[PDB]
């Protein structure tokens, strides 16, 4: 359960939906460094 | 095997709870830093011809 007083960490927590388990950022970041 | 990355453990947060110590320990550790190494030196002639 996610109280943190107001604070919202959802753009960086891992996202338990997808399955390489990332965070939203961290998934933006590796799909845009591609070769 | 496959790689384990570390003992798993999940702390007690909550909204009006904090974790206070009662007691301290005193630890030594070591460092190690290499600062020089051994000054040589080659006279190019004699190493080539001789
Ligand atoms: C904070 O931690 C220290 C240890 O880091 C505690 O001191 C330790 O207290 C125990 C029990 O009083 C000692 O063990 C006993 O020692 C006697 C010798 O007097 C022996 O006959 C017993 O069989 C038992 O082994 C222990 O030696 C002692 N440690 C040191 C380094 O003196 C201290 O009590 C802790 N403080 C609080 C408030 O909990
Ligand atoms: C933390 O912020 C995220 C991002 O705005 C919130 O996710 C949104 O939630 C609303 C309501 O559930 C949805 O309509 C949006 O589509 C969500 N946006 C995204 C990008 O997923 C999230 O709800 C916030 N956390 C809390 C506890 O409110």
């Amino acid at each position: 359960i996610k109280d943190f007083g107001g604070f919202n960490f959802s753009q960086i927590l891992p996202d338990p939906s997808k399955p390489s388990k990332r965070s939203p950022i961290e998934d933006l970041l590796f799909n845009k460094v591609t070769l | 095997y496959t790689m384990s990355l570390g003992a798993e453990n999940s702390v007690a947060y909550s909204n009006n709870s904090i974790a206070i110590p009662t007691n301290f320990t005193i630890s030594v550790t070591t460092e190690i830093l290499p600062v020089s190494m051994t000054k040589t030196s080659v006279d190019c002639t004699m190493y080539i011809c001789g």
